[PDB]
């Protein structure tokens, strides 16, 4: 018989990659949730830079996340999300990359883009894309 | 006067709680395990020895091989940092999403193994080959010998099979490394690495996948075994290949037909299905047991010619009568003979025995032929009793032993062994006893005497002695140097808050040399050479580190080897931002007892004060909550609690572990009566020490024996005790197993007295009638204690009309695992103290 | 201002609730013989247990010819059996042969069987029953005299029909399905899971009534495949042994199992020896004549013999249609391809089964025990029959049919695909008996009695008010008009006699207890229509619950939509003007069950009046989805289980907060069992800021998990509805339950075996996850319903105690 140990978990850094590729006007944007990490940048990078997408800088989450939890990608009614749920999790970095996509077909006045905690309905992320970026 | 906690919100202590969490420190999650050192030819390099171990160096969340080289000639003026170097690149060794296989997940809730990835390994030295299990299959490589030690990280082979279910327990042969074994469908196999040939030894497990129908097993041990006597194998290696090349294996076989079987719930909810185990419950009856040779015979090329298996000449239960449990097993270095130690069912008789190989013959049902294996034995073979210990309280089982290898005198056979029922301490003793032969006649059977085998004493020479107990169970070894005519060992000789290394001489008991400096807990691996040893301690203010030292000085005095500071392998962290470290106190009793304790003094106190209190409390037998040892990681929630304004008081009183039989023998018979008392003892004492203490506001809390100590509380002293918060608490003692009840309660059939006024369910009148004065916790899955405890004390509950409060953690087994289920318990343990305290 | 209730100790409420129990059964089934002469005029059978050992036993009482009438009469119980314990509660139920006045029960361990009439003489003292002796090695269940032959019986063991003598004590094996747990998955003449539960089906045999010509007697059962039905956990009541039992759970989307229907011929002589028992089946595989068959509702023969007929259902529960199967379709199994193929050819030509009637809805089928086959002349073109349909006009009817029986000589011995419309025989005539927006109670034990030599049908409906229940009659012969024969503010539970001249009515109401009123029928002989009911003498009176107990009060309103509801409250007691009291909104809110209608509550709901003594109000309102109001009402709940039912609580809660003022908006808490429990959750979920606490009682949490034959019926398979499964299912919306302590409650017991543990289970697995918190009380020793007494009170104790400290 010995006292039974609970378990200790931390919460980890991540960030959140923005992609976007230009057609004639519609916008293609790929949204990238992933533990902050040196190769997979440098990675995700060259995957993205195949299909002629390009990145756009915008700040990580500054809470530290758990490794496991779900958020639901949230923006104003306008945006087509094929994925509506992301997932952060490790991801061996030889195999396939996750993502989001969303499609939108004039931004104008710039679009919002936010991720939001499933559970709890906290408001870890957000985003305010402008034509400028691109 | 008084002290009054502050009221949160809900989602407010579940903030704090994650607060606490986060600035736990960065904690590394995993310390360095067992190491293995290697010499290396100096001219190979700087470096001079290899040292192989398991961790995680916080990059991911996976236990791995790692590896480090011992620098030759550090400089001393500044700290050297050993790095962890990787040894398989780039291979995760968790199965997909970290979901086990039932085998292998229930053998880890047995060993409590709480990490992800490699847990353990094998390796043989002269080849250098490590062999383990990783994802759903084994694997191994090959780094120490021939093939030149690595620089960089290489690539793990896997061993391909045609084998369905999992492969468990590998074990590598000491005389050929060219072969393994391992447990294949409750069946022994046995292999080859390099012809990536199989084969199977055993025929007892029909595969018809059904637990009911096929009872027994060979080379594995049961569940009673592996829960309450620490034994994960059945299976043991010859060291020694005899002259064809001839390999024997000692197995256990089990027969598990009429043990009582009980249905528990699955891990996968939506399908409501069952898992049955075959659980032997308090006065039922164990399974039946016994030993077999498994003889195989090989060529030049490594192809297993022929396979046999044999068995003793008498039938096991025929030569041995009144033994129920099998606790140890194995050989001698030199292959002479294969050793056991059987307990009786009161466990009160503990016996080594040493058996011949020349004793099994094959299994022959045409009685002719039979009738000749029996008349072909040599007339010196025999059974042998080499060690009997019969004690008044109980046997525990200890893992040391170490058989001298014999020369050439037939008589005698000289071996260490800590006995524990001599002096009330667990003290080394060599011990030299003359093998005497009777030439038994094998043909006609015998119904053996009590002291049939039972050889007679030579000498026992005590080499340990005081009021102290030397380390033997929970993975604690001994390391014997017979260049040196040394042993090293663990023990409690300065204090008993405190594990210490030590050395003496086997051949003249002289004078014991503490290795390890004062003030801390060490947890230390000698080196198989006696020249390097790692240590791991700390201190209730500081967190573990982890050292490794180097034996040197004169080579004509080796006892008085300094112990030189080398390098490091981990550092202290010191918790700072929250962390304040109990304050270690010790009091006497009105019987004249000392006890120890520690407690937890409220952040930010005031003179004139008092606050309210939580009476941490485990009290059963095996387990030392109070030591000099950095508590800061185990138990955090305790200082949350006192980070709030709560007084936690811990005490060890009678009936744990490290301070001796007699000491831990005040629960024979009794257990459930006496436990309180020294509880309630011990926390009078402080309101006179300290004064902050508010016995107004008592609270006590506990888990699986301090649950059930939880309750008894509540029960025998209802106005010192206000609340009462057990978890996973045992309420009836009637069906629990018989490892552990039998030890301590003597089976109701003698003990109804006892049975009666333990079982907390059987006094449910006695619980206070006023509400919130209870909580329950349990988890739906356990199979340690089953939820059946909780669900007969709740049905008792009503019988009274007596209120209560229930929570259930559907997907944990008796440990909590996952975090959400972790959060929650704490969650809901801060609000009801917040509440109804 | 507002009210706060008085706050007890543990103690206190315990001790109050154990007071309003101690200040608190009629006679069941009855049967009426004529006895022919003496003072009495009848003999009245039924089950009982007058104030003393608790057994329901066999009760007779002697109807006196010629009472007076100045002063009121009351029956005596006189008993049948001397001394004899029925409990292993009592003799739950009994099979009676009129002709030779025979009856046959199963007393908690074995058979027993007496006789009253036939010999002539009609018992004066209680006499012992005989034990019918038998060799075999389990239970004796379901037991059924042959209407053909007062000598042999059937029954079922180890799920395998049988067959026993009285006289002469042998006994017979007729179907071999059981090998004798799951390795035998087959079994011969029983009623599964699926069909007790959620079809109302407790038989798998059916004698049939007219012997053939050695004498031979025909038995058609069915026969069950459950080999690839899904296999569950469920603990046993030996709480000790910790080991658990398994059953055929088939859930929804998962496949029923597979049904087959068999006749089970045998032959005996004048000394009542079985000299052959053969077995049959049909001449081609039932899956192939009737494919798209899911569900066997109902089976039986016709009056004659000539036919044995069955109700199919489909698996969406669409297309109910009656069958006519001839007993000549059923050749032995014959296992030579050459025997076969000759018995094939052998039955006669215009033998074939016929769809006598197909119901088609949009909604569902509602399995209606009404039909009346009308024994016919040579009559070989048409056939008549009574009908309660309830899919023609949206409500359930009466009907008279007549159909022709077309045929096409079909050649058995070829392998056959049938059409859509194969044996469908074109309809002659379909008047209606009854009409309005009422309906004729079919459901739940309710039957019609059709009288043919005064061409008359009695049946039961709620054409006056949908609160009650009333006995009517019309003329089947000529679409008349209808006869209440009951007293109109009450409602009652009638059972006609044999002889159509008397009828019995245990009949209550909101303020007045159970009284069970025997009434004979006096009137012309010309008119049979106008008889008029004479009030005769009372079996049973009313206690009137004079001390404690305080009625509630009915009322009705309108809906947005203009949709009547009903509903009542528990006024509270010492009631003070500008008094805001914390009020409890108790609800069912399911299909098949309504909880607002004109009788006595206060041995059902006595709790509910327990609660109004403190000082809480109680509102209980029927909203859409309840029975007894058509189908269109009804039906409401398709694909949105759940979306519907709690919008009309709040709609209906906020009436009663105009019509009357102490209801205080503020403190409201909401409580139901196993689906107010699914409704409390979807309360707490949906109106948070409406609700203050809930209190569930072993709630639905997630429908994936639920039997086909209830979930499908009204949530449309899973493929096929993936968005109301999800949206319906409570313990998928986890993260929207409150997350301030000490405002939900969960209640469950552990041995449920309709909805399951599990379902809490899981519920708890969820809130874990979403770190919301709860409290939980678990029943270990209580199945669906809580049957005990200390569990029931420490329900309501524990009830008591979360309403006076969290509301």
């Amino acid at each position: 018989r010995m006292i039974p140990a609970v378990g200790h978990f931390i919460p980890i850094t991540s960030i959140t990659l923005i992609y976007y590729r230009l057609y004639l006007e519609d916008i293609t944007f790929h949204l990238y949730l992933v533990p902050n990490d040196c190769t997979i940048r440098k990675a995700i990078d060259e995957e993205e830079l195949k299909f002629q997408f390009v990145r756009i800088n915008k700040p990580p989450p500054v809470d530290a996340l758990y490794v496991g939890s779900r958020y639901i990608v949230s923006s104003s009614k306008e945006v087509e999300i094929l994925p509506k749920e992301l997932e952060l999790c490790y991801r061996s970095p030889r195999e396939s990359q996750l993502f989001s996509e969303i499609y939108v077909g004039n931004i104008g006045s710039g679009i919002n883009l936010q991720l939001t905690d499933k559970k709890y309905m906290n408001l870890i992320w957000e985003a305010l894309l402008k034509p400028g970026d691109l | 006067a008084r002290f009054c906690v502050q009221k949160h919100s809900w989602d407010g202590l579940r903030n704090i709680i994650h607060g606490s969490r986060k600035s736990s420190g960065l904690i590394v999650s995993k310390a360095p395990h067992d190491f293995q050192f290697v010499q290396k030819p100096d001219e190979s390099g700087p470096h001079s020895h290899r040292l192989y171990y398991l961790g995680m160096p916080y990059g991911s969340r996976e236990n791995s091989l790692l590896y480090s080289e011992i620098p030759k000639k550090v400089r001393k003026e500044a700290l050297l940092l050993l790095s962890w170097k990787q040894m398989l690149d780039h291979f995760q060794a968790t199965p997909h999403h970290g979901v086990y296989s039932r085998e292998e997940e229930l053998l880890r809730e047995r060993k409590r193994l709480g990490v992800f990835g490699i847990t353990s390994y094998d390796f043989h030295s002269e080849s250098g080959l490590f062999l383990f299990q990783a994802s759903n299959s084994l694997f191994h490589c090959r780094d120490g010998g021939k093939n030149g030690f690595m620089v960089s990280p290489m690539k793990p082979l896997e061993i391909k099979t045609q084998c369905s279910g999992p492969r468990m327990d590998p074990k590598i042969c000491p005389a050929d490394p060219a072969f393994f074994s391992f447990i294949n469908n409750n069946d022994l196999w046995v292999a080859n690495i390099e012809t990536g040939e199989e084969r199977r030894l055993t025929f007892c497990h029909q595969g018809s996948a059904s637990v009911l129908d096929n009872p027994k097993s060979a080379g594995v041990a049961t569940f009673v075994i592996q829960e309450e006597f620490d034994r994960f194998t059945g299976c043991w290696w010859c060291p020694t290949a005899s002259w064809l090349k001839t390999l024997r294996i000692l197995y256990e076989e089990v027969d598990e037909s009429e043990v009582e079987v009980i249905h528990v719930p699955s891990p996968a909810l939506e399908e409501r299905k069952t898992d049955s185990y075959r659980y032997p419950r308090t006065g039922s009856k164990n399974p039946k047991i016994a030993l077999k040779l498994a003889e195989l015979q090989t060529d030049h090329q490594g192809k297993i010619v022929s396979s046999c298996e044999k068995e003793l000449v008498q039938p096991f239960s025929s030569l041995f009568p009144k033994v129920e449990y099998i606790a140890r097993a194995g050989w001698t270095r030199d292959g002479r003979y294969a050793w056991a130690m059987f307990l009786d069912r009161p466990q009160q008789r503990l016996q080594l025995v040493l058996l011949p190989p020349a004793l099994f013959i094959p299994t022959l049902e045409s009685e002719a032929q039979w009738q000749e294996a029996a008349r072909a034995i040599p007339k010196n073979v025999q059974p042998f009793i080499i060690y009997e210990e019969v004690t008044n309280v109980w046997i525990n089982v200890h893992d040391i032993f170490h058989p001298f290898p014999q020369a050439e005198g037939q008589q005698d056979f000289c071996f260490l062994r800590a006995n524990e029922c001599k002096t009330g301490f667990c003290h080394l003793y060599r011990v030299t006893v003359d093998l005497k032969t009777n030439d038994y006649d094998w043909t006609e059977p015998l119904s053996p005497a009590e002291d049939e085998f039972k050889c007679p004493i030579k000498e026992e020479v005590a080499l340990t002695s005081g009021e102290w107990e030397v380390l033997s169970r929970h993975g604690s070894k001994i390391w014997v140097n017979e260049q040196t005519k040394l042993v090293y060992f663990q023990g409690t000789k300065d204090t008993p808050l405190e594990h210490h290394l030590y050395v003496v001489s086997y051949e003249s008991a002289g004078e014991i040399v503490r290795l390890t400096t004062p003030g801390f807990s060490h947890s230390c691996s000698m080196s198989q050479n006696f020249d390097m040893f790692v240590s791991h301690y700390s201190s209730v203010s500081t967190p573990p580190c982890v050292h490794v030292y180097k034996l040197s000085g004169p080579d004509d005095d080796p006892l008085h080897k300094q112990p030189r500071f080398w390098a490091s392998m981990m550092e202290a962290a010191s918790c700072p931002p929250d962390y304040v470290p109990p304050e270690i106190f010790h009091f006497h009793t009105r019987a004249d007892v000392q006890l120890y304790g520690m407690i937890y003094k409220p952040h930010t106190l005031q003179p004139g004060r008092k606050h309210p209190t939580v009476l941490f409390v485990y009290g059963g037998p095996q387990v030392q909550l109070v030591n000099n040892s950095f508590k800061g990681i185990k138990y955090l929630r305790l200082n949350t609690l006192a980070s709030l304004g709560y007084a936690v008081v811990v005490i060890d009183g009678r009936g744990s572990c490290q301070r001796g039989l007699h000491f831990e023998g005040a629960l024979k018979n009794q257990m459930g009566q006496v436990e309180i008392e020294d509880q309630v003892e011990g926390l009078q004492y402080v309101a006179e020490k300290y004064g902050f203490i508010d016995l107004s506001r008592v609270a006590i809390h506990g888990w699986s024996y301090g649950g059930f100590l939880s309750l008894m509380g509540l029960i025998h002293k209802p106005q010192v005790f206000k609340v009462a918060i057990a978890g996973a608490p045992v309420t009836v003692w009637m069906a629990y197993d018989t490892g552990y009840t039998e030890r301590y309660m003597d089976v109701p059939e003698n003990n109804q007295q006892g049975y009666e006024a333990g079982s907390v369910a059987l006094h449910v009148e006695k619980l206070p009638n006023e509400p919130n004065r209870l909580l329950i916790l349990h988890g739906f899955l356990d199979e340690n204690v089953h939820f059946f405890h909780t669900n007969f004390l709740v049905s008792q509950l009503i019988r009274a009309g007596k209120p209560y409060q229930l929570q259930i953690y559907p997907n944990e087994r008796h440990s909590i695992r996952c975090r959400e289920s972790g959060e929650h318990y704490e969650v809901t343990l801060l609000h009801f103290l917040q509440e109804h305290l």
